[PDB]
């Protein structure tokens, strides 16, 4: 769970993440962390990258998502790991 | 569980 205050943090995705977000219809350069997480979840569902049987497993070795996270797969249960991977791919506004 | 629910818990 991202804290309520952290959800409204304004961020500028780096180019690969921005490309991912725009492929599912995002249309700006600046987002809240909450918005980034909405579009990422949507992306994973649109590309059907989750295991249908154990739906916390995401496979991304042959996908853009694997290129920007730098991993071949991950578990949605790894909250810290995911936040770390996402933060590597954006600049926090004014930081 | 659904991917939707796991991701919503992450969010």
């Amino acid at each position: 769970q991202i804290p309520a205050s952290e959800q409204e943090t304004l961020v500028r995705p780096k180019p690969l993440l921005l490309k991912l977000l725009k492929s599912v219809g995002a249309q700006k350069d600046t987002y809240t962390m909450k918005e980034v997480l909405f579009y990422l979840g949507q992306y994973i569902a649109t590309k059907r990258l989750y295991d249908e049987k154990q739906q916390h497993i995401v496979y991304c070795s042959n996908d853009l998502l694997g290129d920007l996270f730098g991993v071949p797969s991950f578990s949605v249960k790894e909250h810290r790991k995911i936040y770390t991977m996402i933060y590597r791919n954006l600049v926090v506004v004014n930081q | 569980t659904s991917f939707x629910e796991y991701w919503a818990l992450l969010l």
